[PDB]
């Protein structure tokens, strides 16, 4: 639902802000790059000044703000990506995280606790607070 | 010989109590995709940007891979879907990959 | 009595060493996973 | 004034962002949850869908934006909480 995708994008950003983390991949970020048409010049939608703004916010991958209407859960070309990232009953979402340097160094292993902490502090104070956070992988 | 019995009776690298093994089993179970830790990455690289013949061969490849139920438990396409396609492709477009859970 | 515990000082020292080691080992066995 | 309440909400969020902290409580956040109808779609205001954005930004308790117009300092339902949090 549109409400819990704001928290999903918040978690994705909070993980992407960890140090040696590059290329986080979520449903609100299906290729490590944010979804176009979701930043602030599109929540506001004469136009030739409000179109250049939206195009400057789409050319920069700016995703400080974010909204995805409830019109995307019935969009038939969105379900094949919605099944990859959310559980078949929607109760669990997953993020696919990549490192910068060597995942199996001494730093790529010290980043695991930091990923868990970032994802935990992202849901603090949100309706997803208290959810279980599982981090599998190879590091 | 000792090596035959050692190869027959191989044991996991990580314990069942390892939080990462717990997490990986739970992630695989919740998403209905297997109960293992193994996963290979079929990379396909082209000397020139991957085109439509590349996508046709890749579709055939994932079809042949999914059909084997005995060893291939799942695979995340991410390239056969235009919404996520650029998430499985290099910046220059000469390489793509797909993760297969074993 | 001290006269008889110094003919069996080796098994007593072995018991105390094995006990300390076993307690430390069963304590350290719990750290992983937790 | 509505100008300094932005800095107050900024301090509240910056304290909430500390690792071991839960439930910061301030005037712009009088119950550890951000004030409703102050988020980013409520400083913006085809309409029934915008009322959906309004409830999606409040069902997540989002707080990346906050205005709280300057004519709430005269609302009688505000003074009893404004006296608890700001000096007389
Ligand atoms: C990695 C594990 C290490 C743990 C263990 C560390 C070492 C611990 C050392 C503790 C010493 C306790 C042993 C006491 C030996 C007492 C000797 C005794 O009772 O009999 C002798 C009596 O001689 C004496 O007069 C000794 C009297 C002094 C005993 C006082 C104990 C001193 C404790 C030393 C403290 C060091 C502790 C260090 C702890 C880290 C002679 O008897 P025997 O010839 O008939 O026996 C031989 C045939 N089986």
């Amino acid at each position: 639902n549109s409400a819990d995708f704001l928290v999903i994008n918040k978690i994705a950003k909070a993980i992407f802000a960890v140090e040696g983390i590059s290329r986080v991949q979520a449903i609100t970020r299906p290729d490590g790059k944010p979804i176009e048409h979701t930043s602030i010049p599109f929540l506001i939608s004469m136009q030739e000044d409000s179109a250049a703004m939206g195009e400057a916010f789409d050319a920069s991958r700016n995703d400080d703000s974010f909204y995805l209407p409830p019109e995307v859960f019935d969009n038939p070309d969105f379900q094949r990506g919605l099944e990859q990232f959310l559980s078949p009953d929607g109760h669990a979402v997953r993020f696919i995280i990549s490192h910068e340097g060597d995942p199996m160094s001494q730093a790529g292993i010290a980043r695991i606790a930091k990923i868990k902490t970032a994802a935990k502090e992202a849901i603090k104070g949100t309706p997803l607070e208290g959810s279980a956070i599982y981090l599998g992988g190879t590091a | 010989q000792l090596e035959t019995v050692g190869q027959i009776q191989a044991v996991s690298m990580s314990p069942d109590a390892a939080p990462s093994m717990i997490s990986m089993k739970h992630i695989g179970k919740v998403f209905e995709e297997g109960d293992s830790d193994s996963a290979a990455m079929i990379v396909l690289e082209g000397q020139r940007p991957l085109g439509d013949a590349a996508h046709a061969f890749y579709d055939q490849m994932i079809g042949r891979l999914q059909a084997d139920t005995t060893h291939v438990q799942s695979l995340q396409d991410f390239w056969g879907d235009p919404l996520t396609a650029t998430g499985a492709q290099s910046s220059d477009g000469k390489a793509a990959y797909v993760q297969v859970k074993l | 009595m001290i006269g008889t515990l110094k003919r069996a000082w080796i098994p007593l020292l072995i018991l105390v060493v094995v006990a300390i080691a076993g307690f430390t080992v069963q304590r350290i066995r719990t750290f992983f996973g937790s």
